[PDB]
């Protein structure tokens, strides 16, 4: 399934940048946690590991 | 730096998003009941 994870991850990228949607998910099983998981992605990458850049270079 | 992402992680995030998830459940709540079809 490598063409599907070459389109998703773009999709996902995108996704990151804030911009896009996420229609793929209609042939998910169990779309709740899926969106659990979305969710906590988003938190991890923008709240917390761009967080802790930002902290760094002001104590250096 | 791991050693502080997890200290903070831990202490200060748990007592934020504890005090975010009521807010904000009862404050959409609200503004749900406020419309009507
Ligand atoms: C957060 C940092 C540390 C990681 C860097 C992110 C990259 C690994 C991501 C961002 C955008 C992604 C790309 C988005 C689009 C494509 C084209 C894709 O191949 C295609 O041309 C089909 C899809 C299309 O044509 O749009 C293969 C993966 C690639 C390079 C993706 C692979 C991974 C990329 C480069």
């Amino acid at each position: 399934d490598s063409e599907t994870f070459s389109t998703f991850l773009l999709d996902l990228f995108k996704l990151t940048i804030g911009m896009g949607d996420l229609e793929m998910l209609s042939s998910t099983k169990y779309p709740v946690v899926f969106i659990i998981l979305l969710v906590t992605y988003i938190i991890l990458t923008f709240v917390l590991l761009l967080n802790m850049l930002i902290a760094l270079m002001g104590e250096t | 730096y791991s050693i502080m992402i997890q200290k903070i992680l831990f202490k200060d995030l748990f007592r934020f998003l504890l005090v975010y998830l009521l807010f904000m459940i009862g404050y959409a709540s609200a503004l749900v009941s406020l419309l009507n079809p």
